């Protein structure tokens, strides 16, 4: 019986709670998205601008409890990019290889990083690490592959360059999330296996369903997504 | 796994003079980030490894300079420009490119010198064994040079198989000899319903096979 | 100096357990990978497990896994190799190594001995070699001892109490079928000093703190 319209005004402050907290440039593509909800002539406008909002937001939240850097879709590097700036020797190969599969190169992953415009991180096994033992401690699924040429050892001596992808995720079907993402990223790491790149890939997803203290996100930004996305899709469904 | 072969199985050699030793892989040692993980190492008599090589020719602090390698890929050779003393033992060659690190199965450096034939002994068992219901016989081939040798034993004539053992030392750091024991062991019941134990011994040393016996109840 | 000083050897029955310590110094051990390499009597080298500086990289030589865990303790400077469920082709000396800037073996320890056997401890008889004249040649003799049947191995020989050193030939032991072992070590010595000097092998045998001295003598 409510107005989509009318839905936005009562859901006022949890979304400018939302707002608030998020990074800027993340701030702004929600602010934006929350409007074309509110000014949304059918639900199901309305509907795909609330799933948008929601993957935004949460991302936006995943580079604040990671002090990661939040990259607009528009701005992230692919992974021909990333091949391109951060291992030019083996950019002409790694188009040779990439012949009858050329969509690798455009892979665009939520999180493009190398070792210390790809972002940068001072470790990627510590990255890794955390992964995995929130992961083993919580249960949470994740899916981790590293690339690896032959059986080849890791060596002490010498520091090689190194890429970190990582993949994130707010839907209900986490399994299928991180199962689905691996299975992308197989052949590249594959490739990357046969061209010497180090790289690795982690995936990982939440839903609402999760427990407020077990997810990728700090538990403040639980909170202020449960009180205004997650509302707004209960808001629009009974309406 | 990357497979070491080692060539040769062993290496006389005589002082003063240069010596080679060949490792080839199985597959490229060229790890992706440039270097190649071949490393040679010195197993003294008695003691723990020592690195001699690391990283194809990089000669580890305080290693004296007669020792070098070279290579790549999937061929190496380590080089004992002028042979010394102090060279004897066992040579090793592995990698550390690949899981599982993996060694040759390691070629034996032996200090060569004249032909010495070996001086053949023989010992009945003690009556203090003899006592306790065995009989061990000992032949002793002390001192000899090269290597080879082969010593079988007779009683009564009869070639004995299945009964004894043999046990051949290291090379003598001073001398540069070997000296073998093989030990016949039978029951006293056995040892005592015969006359003659023999010790037959062949070494290019010897101007023919050397029969070394005693009667028993002498 | 760099050092490394592995202990926690010894006789451990088949299907057993056993732990390997390895306490390192002379330099920071908490920045290298650790490693351990195995050798078993009169065969080649073995690598066995690496461990990174920061414990986050392990590899096993696929003969271990599932039975031997690589570990380490920065802040003790210290090493560790835990066996389990071993068998009679773990008997090996253990070492343990590093590269002290690479993944080659660059400092070694001087290894610790296990051995995997069911066999119950025990010290050696010890038999005399007389000198006789199937043992003269020139001015020349030579005489020993015969060691028999002792378990584990370290057995240590020498002659006149280590007086006599040249012309000693202690032989390696063989391991027996019975899984005791023995050896024999001789001397040459001038047949003119039989009847005025005394020979007396001294045989230790720490496993079992067995010592035996015996006196070889000519026969009559
Ligand atoms: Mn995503």
């Amino acid at each position: 019986k409510k107005p989509i319209a009318l839905i936005c005004a009562e859901l006022y402050k949890p979304f400018q709670d939302l707002f608030a907290a998020l990074p800027k440039d993340c701030s702004e593509e929600c602010q934006t998205l929350f409007e074309d909800i509110r000014n949304s002539e059918s639900h199901a406008s309305a509907w795909s601008s609330a799933l948008r909002i929601k993957g935004v937001a949460y991302e936006g939240f995943f580079s604040l409890t990671n002090s990661w850097r939040y990259i607009p879709a528009d701005l992230k590097p692919t992974l021909g990019m990333a091949i391109q700036t951060v291992f030019p020797d083996k950019f002409e190969k790694f188009l040779e290889r990439t012949h009858l599969h050329p969509e690798y190169r455009d892979f665009t992953p939520d999180y493009l990083m190398c070792r210390s415009a790809v972002q940068e991180v001072s470790s990627v096994s510590a990255v890794v690490d955390r992964f995995k033992s929130k992961s083993s401690e919580k249960g949470r699924p994740i899916r981790q592959e590293e690339s690896r040429p032959k059986t080849e050892s890791m060596q002490e001596d010498i520091e090689v360059d190194e890429l970190l992808i990582v993949e994130v995720g707010y839907q209900t079907d986490i399994e299928g999330k991180v199962i689905s993402d691996i299975e992308k990223w197989k052949g590249v790491v594959n490739l990357m296996s046969h061209l010497g790149i180090k790289v690795n890939v982690l995936t990982c997803a939440d839903n609402s369903q999760t427990p407020r203290t077990d997810w990728w996100i700090d538990e403040k930004y639980v909170r202020l997504l449960l009180n205004s996305i997650s509302y707004l899709f209960k808001e629009l469904l009974e309406n | 796994q990357i497979v070491l072969s080692q060539s040769p199985l062993s290496l006389p050699v005589s002082l003063g003079d240069q010596a080679s030793i060949s490792c080839r892989s199985s597959q490229s040692l060229l790890h992706s980030n440039g270097n190649t993980y071949l490393h040679w190492y010195l197993q003294k008599p008695g003691q723990s490894p020592k690195l001699l090589i690391y990283k194809v020719s990089n000669r580890f602090s305080g290693v004296p300079d007669r020792f070098s390698g070279s290579g790549s890929g999937t061929d190496f050779t380590l080089k004992i420009s002028r042979v010394e003393a102090e060279d004897l033992g066992v040579y090793f060659c592995s990698q550390s490119t690949h899981v599982p690190y993996t060694f040759g199965g390691g070629t034996k450096l032996e200090i060569k010198r004249t032909v010495a034939a070996p001086s053949v002994f023989i010992f009945p068992p003690s009556d203090e064994q003899l006592k306790s219901g065995t009989a061990s016989v000992v032949c002793l081939l002390n001192n000899f040079y090269p290597r080879e040798a082969k010593v079988q034993w007779k009683v009564d004539n009869a070639l004995q198989s299945g009964n004894s053992q043999e046990s051949v030392t290291e090379q003598d750091s001073k001398d540069s000899t070997y000296s073998l024991s093989s030990t016949l062991t039978l029951s006293k019941a056995d040892y005592e319903k015969h006359k003659v134990y023999a010790c037959e011994v062949t070494h290019q040393g010897l101007s023919s096979p050397v029969t070394k016996s005693f009667n028993r109840g002498e | 100096e760099v050092k490394l000083e592995e202990s926690g050897g010894g006789l451990v029955r088949p299907g057993g357990s056993r732990k390997l310590s390895c306490a390192a110094s002379g330099f920071t051990f908490s920045s290298y990978g650790m490693q351990w390499v195995r050798q078993a009597p009169e065969k080649g080298l073995e690598w066995v497990a690496y461990i990174s500086s920061g414990s986050r990289t392990i590899y096993y030589a696929d003969t271990v896994k599932g039975r031997f865990t690589i570990s380490r303790d920065n802040p003790k400077n210290t090493l560790f190799l835990q066996m389990t469920s071993l068998r009679s082709e773990d008997t090996a000396m253990y070492y343990c190594a590093t590269g002290y800037g690479g993944t080659w073996f660059a400092y070694w320890g001087q290894g610790t001995l296990v051995t995997v056997s069911a066999a119950s401890t025990k010290g050696p008889s010890v038999f005399p070699l007389a000198p006789s004249s199937k043992s003269t040649s020139g001015g020349t003799a030579a005489l020993g001892c015969l060691v028999k049947d002792y378990f584990p191995e370290p057995v240590t020989v020498s002659w006149n109490s280590g007086a006599l050193t040249s012309g000693v030939h202690t032989f390696p032991a063989v391991l027996q079928s019975s899984g005791l072992y023995s050896l024999s070590s001789v001397v040459t010595v001038p047949s003119s000093s039989l009847g005025t000097q005394t020979y007396i092998c001294n045989v230790n045998h720490k496993p079992s703190n067995t010592k035996v001295d015996k006196k070889v003598e000519p026969k009559s």
